[PDB]
DNA sequence: GGCCGCTTGACAAAAGTGTTAAATTGTGCTATACT
DNA sequence: AGCACAATTTAACACTTTTGTCAAGCGGCC
């Protein structure tokens, strides 16, 4: 997606600094595979923050990958690459062909 | 070649010092004042095209011929480079 | 006119010539074949190689399906989309409990196919690929170039498919094993082979000098992993991916005939495989009976020509590799949400990575569609440059003796050019047959009706080249043989037997490429000389004329159909053609109308057409010609009467002379097209739209040939005109101060869109054929996001013929048109017909000798006698053959004169007084015979239309062949001033009106300063180019008044000081006073 | 007396301040699975 | 793969007011 393995380490391990801190020692679950998540969530919250783009919040990466999975969803269920407007129905309200084209217009890594 | 170019080398001790004089003169032979040429009589360089006889807009050629009339002078002379404007001033 | 000069024409040339392409999508692409059978090779090949992706949860691969492509032909060469057909196989993940979830053929993705034409269509550019070459797998050892010590260099299955195995023998630790990148004793690893002592020594064989490395199994694995990489074995022979000589040939069939009996396919599987037979054939090699130390030696018997079939099979695999990796990640996360064999597989990795190969990969060069012969030379071009390590032009360690000739008559010796010699050649006509999939295989006749194909390695009872035959048993007595290198006089088994195992070349065309055999008298020139001429047939720019060269081998009979330049005729006949732009049908089977290409379009700006030739009904089986052809006869250039002689100097060095006769008949004329494209961006700030009311552009030149925006079709337009006047609200420059005055003074107001249009480029004086509006709102057009209205117009233009251009026939004599004197002058023959073209020697005749003049002598001969002789390469057509022909031509020529009312001219009599003493013509009877023999080896007296008196001396005249290269003059010239500019680069480059450009080579400045030029030299960097703030000074000065230019202020220097300032380095303009430390950069 | 020039009044068109509506971050935090 | 709350912050648009331009009227000069 974005940032090398070395880079991903930063935002990743850093997620422990704030994870291990807010640990509910109460429940009888014992800390283990928990921060395993406080890292990836920090990664997704990072890969969206840092990338070869300009400014992609949590309202664009989630949409790009959504329009991506959809473009690959209809593709695996059609036989040909779906256009821009033919993807509107795949989404829902507000998503037509213009705004849907504005999402793949900005960037994601190009 | 140039009409009597070889004769230009004989005078100047160097082939490079000649060029400088050619332009240095052309700078104050046509641009400064078209009326500063020693060659005015029938020796005045002129062209002959379909129209008639007129003076070539190029002055670089005049220098080669102007530095052959025996007149003019070159070399380290007159330190004040701002005095050239004074002499040119009298020539309007 | 059929003067066949070919003897014994046995088996025809290997058809359809374009078999490399067929055997590429028929051997690999097992699509149009029931999955029930078929081995691997291709899809099902790399498809199965993909081991059952682990994680039960195991996705299995089965079956496949191709065909029914989205957009058919033409719909791609017009919209840009390629001919990518959808391919998908049936998958089904499986896991412990009931997990037989089989998807519906699992719709995967697309995949570009091949057309019967033998090419591909990528981005409407229809490009073609070129198969590469490399030393096939196996152990060749390779003789040590440095010091005497034959080492080993085992070749991997493929350059990008395995760690290069090697075995060198030096001092410290003799016989060191090294693969990919390793430095460890052969013994240390030999142990892992299960053999450490007693079984490896004495049983098979400085060897076990390191007994401490051959004791424990595990230890060997630990010690090895410590020597390689920083402070792995899973590959190198193990599993199928790094080392695996699959397929069943090349890599497989090697050691079986080299090392020894026994082979599994891949080395060290840890059971040894090639680590034993190597030292076995090595120790026995050094000072042993079984030599065979024969290195690669550029031996084609080892050179593998991996066709497109396997060329894609690997890339496809590499792409499918990620898919398997992606599935794994999909199996590590989630379980019930979304995990089905259709979601875990995306049509992006195995697609995008598979498409970028045809659009960008060198080999996929822009299909040179200059002419039929050019497109066919690609499938046979072949090269060694590419993804392999045999690339790198100019240099590359040691390739001096890698591009040089070789003992392989299966490949020509005059196809390359310069920058890349040996790397770019071509395939033979009688090459590439049978199971070409592995190694090349030529043809060999047994003197009896039969042709065998025992590969190139053939060496059975030597052989003989087609030379002097006599009913199976040539009474030559000295059968010209040629075994291996030299040719030991002869052999002649002296028996009625078949032949010397394969002593027969069948045809002399087997040597040279099918492109060289086309050449008329290909046997009187040098390699280099014939080289250039051979390349001229790649850019001979087709012509509607195509008179077809007098002398032409009977090989072009297939260059018109195989290249599919023209059309064909199926079954019966009965055309009843309506002609026009749509050939009728035939009473053979049904009613099918054959639509012409309608001038179509070229990738080199040529545009080929195809005029028919029939009416009422006829059949045999040509039907309508093509680009540059005539009656199934390949006609590239044009043949015209020429005369060798100097004329005032209008042909110095190696120039060419032309008459006005050619232009009067538009003999030499071509067509050049160019596609335009104006996209209407949407920068949000202001969307662009095409209108016919451009601001400030309010004029007639618009409304007259524009209207509604796009220009009307069939409207002749010249450079400096509008074509796609788009309007953009893009406001970059607001109104200027004193500019607001000249805007209010007139009757007009302001603006908010600016002119901003296309504006014809520096060269376009023709007419439009048709436009094409491709704006959004149409899901059938894959365009760039945010783009609307993609105008696309086609502008044509007649070429005619000015001055310059390259002629270059089919031998090497290339030149340039100097001056075209209108009829009047030029050598006037003693019966009219003024010399149309004059070809004076100098350049190649004396120096790089050749054989083109042998065409002239037989040119006028075929003119009078009315025939077009055929001269096959290395067969027929010789000096004495011209004698018999000249006789008939003379009596026929002089015949008219002698019977017209005259005979022998005074001016035609003095010329004899020349040859007489000149030793040319023998003295004896009247001028009648003296003028006869003078015609056999020469021409008539000939005169001069300019001067007045005839050229004192026997001058030659006759029709040969005058072609025309793609390189002309119009589109090869440029001129500019201060108009050009390329901000950021600080140099003249780019422009929406003029794309001017000019470079001042480094080897040029030194010469300029060599003279007394110091102000002229600096000037090149004073006002122009560099000093941007200075570029004005001069141009602004001259326009206003005289004055002398600025002292100079470099622009790039300021950028250099800045770029170099990125670091500590402080480029200070230290003044001569030192202490002041001058600095010029403070915005002045 | 008539004509020309200058000044003032009216009308039309486009800003500073206000008002409100839409987006990001953090954090919270969520949450689920594995050890 | 991500939704909310809140909170807070960012962005823009619209109003009423003001400013500018045009036409009409009045005064002065010829």
């Amino acid at each position: 997606r974005g940032l090398s393995f070395l880079d991903l380490i930063q935002e990743g391990n850093q997620g422990l600094i704030r994870a291990v801190e807010k640990f509910e020692y109460k429940r009888r679950f014992k800390f283990s595979t928990y921060a395993t998540w406080w890292i990836r969530q920090a990664i997704n919250r990072a890969i969206a923050d840092q990338a070869r783009t300009i400014r992609i919040p949590v309202h664009m990466v989630e949409t790009i990958n959504k329009l991506s999975r959809t473009a690959r969803q209809l593709q695996q269920e059609l036989g040909r690459e779906p256009s821009y407007e033919e993807i509107a129905e795949a989404m829902g309200p507000g998503w037509d062909a213009k705004r849907v084209e504005e999402t793949l217009k900005i960037a994601q890594e190009p | 070649a140039e009409p009597g170019i070889d004769k230009l080398f004989g005078m100047v001790d160097s082939k490079y010092r000649l060029t400088v004089v050619v332009a240095k003169r052309a700078q104050q032979l046509l641009r400064h004042r078209f009326k500063n040429t020693v060659l005015e009589p029938e020796e005045r360089p002129k062209m002959r095209t379909l129209e008639g006889l007129y003076d070539d807009p190029n002055a670089v050629t005049w220098a080669m011929k102007e530095l052959l009339t025996g007149r003019l002078f070159f070399g380290e002379n007159l330190v004040p480079e701002d005095r050239l404007q004074k002499e040119m001033e009298r020539l309007y | 006119e059929i003067k066949r000069f070919g003897r014994i024409r046995e088996v025809i040339p290997l058809p359809p010539l374009t078999e490399i392409q067929v055997e590429s999508y028929k051997k690999a692409l097992q699509a149009d074949v029931p999955p029930e059978k078929r081995e691997n090779v291709g899809i099902q090949a790399a498809f199965k190689e993909t081991f059952p992706i682990e994680e039960g949860l195991v996705l299995d691969f089965l079956e496949y399906r191709i065909g029914d492509p989205p957009f058919s032909q033409d719909e791609c060469r017009e919209k840009d989309l390629t001919y990518q057909a959808p391919l998908y196989a049936r998958l089904q993940l499986i896991h412990k409990d009931t997990g037989l979830i089989k998807e519906d053929e699992v719709f995967l993705g697309h995949l570009p196919l091949m057309t019967e034409d033998g090419s591909f269509i990528i981005n409407g550019a229809d490009r073609v690929i070129v198969s590469q070459i490399h030393r096939s797998p196996g152990v060749y050892f390779t003789p040590d170039p440095a010091r005497p010590g034959r080492y080993i260099a085992s070749i991997i299955p493929l350059p990008k498919r395995g760690p290069w195995i090697d075995l060198e023998v030096e001092a410290s630790g003799v016989v060191t094993m090294k693969v990919n990148k390793r430095k460890f004793p052969l013994v240390l690893l030999l142990r892992v082979l299960g053999y450490d002592q007693e079984t490896l020594v004495r049983e098979l064989s400085g060897l076990l000098d390191e007994a401490v490395l051959a004791m424990r199994p595990e230890e060997a694995m630990v010690r090895l992993f410590t020597l390689l990489r920083p402070g792995l074995a899973y590959l190198f022979g193990l599993l199928a991916d790094p080392k695996r000589y699959d397929l069943g040939e090349a890599g497989r069939y090697k050691a079986e005939e080299k090392l020894g009996v026994g082979l599994s396919g891949r080395t060290l599987v840890f059971k040894d495989e090639v680590f034993l037979p190597t030292l076995r054939y090595l120790f026995a090699l050094t000072a042993g009976v079984p030599g065979h130390e024969v290195d690669d030696i550029d031996h084609l018997g080892n050179r593998r020509i991996r066709t497109v079939g396997e060329l894609m099979a690997d890339q496809f695999r590499v792409g499918l590799a990620r898919l398997a990796r992606g599935v794994r990640e999909r199996m590590v996360m989630g379980s019930p949400d979304t995990l089905t064999p259709a979601k875990l597989v995306n049509s992006r990795p195995l697609e995008a990575a598979l498409r970028e190969f045809f659009s960008r990969s060198q080999l996929s060069q822009f299909k040179d569609e200059t002419n039929p012969l050019s497109s066919l030379r690609h499938k046979r071009r072949i090269s060694a440059l590419g993804p392999g390590g045999l690339t790198r032009e100019r240099a590359g360690f040691d390739v001096r003796d890698v591009h040089r000739t070789h003992y392989g008559r299966i490949c020509p010796v005059e196809t390359p050019e310069g920058a890349n010699i040996g790397l770019i050649t071509s395939l033979a006509a009688y090459a590439r047959v049978d199971a070409l999939g592995f190694i090349r295989t030529p043809y060999r006749r047994v003197k009896n009706g039969v042709v065998t194909e025992e590969v190139v390695y053939m060496t059975a009872s030597e052989e003989d080249r087609y030379t002097i035959a006599q009913a199976n048993t040539p009474l030559e007595g000295d059968r010209i043989a040629t075994d291996r290198v030299v040719a030991r006089r002869r052999g002649e088994p002296v028996i009625v037997a078949p032949e010397e195992v394969e002593f027969m070349d069948v045809s002399p065309k087997q040597v040279f490429s099918l492109n060289t055999n086309l050449i008329p008298f290909l046997e009187h020139d040098d390699a280099n000389r014939a080289l250039m001429g051979s390349n001229m047939q790649t850019q001979a720019v087709p012509l509607i004329r195509a008179q077809a060269p007098v002398v032409m081998t009977g090989l072009e009979e297939r260059v018109v159909r195989d290249s599919l330049a023209a059309l064909y005729a199926e079954e019966d006949g009965e055309v009843v053609k309506v002609d026009g732009t749509r050939i009728a049908v035939r009473y053979e089977d049904g009613r099918l109308v054959h639509p012409l290409r309608r001038y179509a379009r070229s990738n080199q700006g040529t545009a080929f057409d195809q005029r028919p030739r029939v009416r009422v009904g006829q059949r045999v089986d040509l039907l309508a010609d093509g680009p540059a052809s005539e009656e199934g006869f390949l006609a590239l250039g044009q043949n015209v009467l020429v005369a060798i002689m100097p004329f005032d100097g209008y042909n110095f060095e190696d120039a060419i002379v032309i008459s006005e006769e050619l232009l009067k008949r538009d003999f030499y004329t071509s067509i050049h097209i160019e596609r335009y494209e104006i996209e209407a961006r949407d920068t949000k700030l202001g969307p662009e739209r095409i209108t016919r009311d451009i601001p400030h552009l309010s004029e007639a030149a618009l409304r007259d040939l524009d209207e509604e925006g796009i220009v009307r079709i069939g409207a002749e337009v010249k450079p400096g005109d509008i074509l796609v006047g788009r309007t953009s609200f893009k406001g970059e420059q607001e109104p200027s101060p004193e500019e607001r005055l000249l805007r209010s003074i007139f009757g007009e107001k302001a603006r908010d869109v600016k002119d901003t249009s296309l504006r014809v480029p520096p060269g376009e004086g023709g007419i439009v054929v048709g436009r094409l509006r491709l704006r959004r709102g149409d899901p059938g057009v894959e365009l760039k996001p945010g783009v609307r209205e993609v105008v696309r117009v086609f502008v044509a233009q007649k070429r005619k013929l000015q001055v310059g251009d390259k002629l270059a026939n089919r031998h090497g004599n290339k030149g340039v048109v100097a001056k075209i004197l209108p009829v009047e002058d030029m050598p006037h023959l003693p019966d009219g017909t003024p010399v149309d073209v004059i070809l004076n020697p100098l350049g190649v005749p004396s120096r790089m000798n050749l054989g083109q003049i042998l065409e002239t002598h037989l040119g006028l001969a075929g003119y009078f006698l009315g025939q077009r002789y055929i001269s096959p390469v290395f067969d027929g057509a010789t000096e004495p053959e011209i004698k018999e022909l000249l006789a008939e031509a003379f009596n026929l020529y002089f015949g008219k004169r002698q019977g017209e009312g005259f005979g022998v001219d005074k001016r035609e009599k003095e010329v004899l007084a020349r040859a007489e003493k000149l030793g040319l013509v023998s003295p004896g009877k009247s001028p009648e015979e003296q003028l006869k023999e003078l015609f056999d080896l020469g021409k008539v007296v000939l005169y001069d239309g300019r001067t007045g008196e005839p050229f004192e001396g026997p001058i030659v005249v006759g029709q040969m062949f005058i072609m025309k290269l793609y390189h002309m003059v119009e589109d090869k010239m440029h001129a500019r001033s201060t108009g050009p500019y390329s901000l950021i680069t600080q140099q003249p480059l780019g422009g929406k009106a003029q794309f001017g450009g000019q470079r001042f080579g480094e080897m040029e400045v030194w010469a300029l300063e060599a003279y007394g030029a110091a102000h002229t030299l600096q000037e090149m960097l004073t006002i122009k180019s560099d000093d941007i703030e200075g570029r004005n000074a001069a141009y602004q000065a001259i326009i206003k008044g005289e004055d002398v230019p600025e002292p100079s202020v470099p622009e790039s220097f300021r950028v250099l000081v800045k770029e170099l300032q990125a670091l500590a380095l402080d480029v200070q303009t230290l003044d001569e006073k030192d202490n002041p430390v001058d600095i010029f950069e403070g915005l002045a």
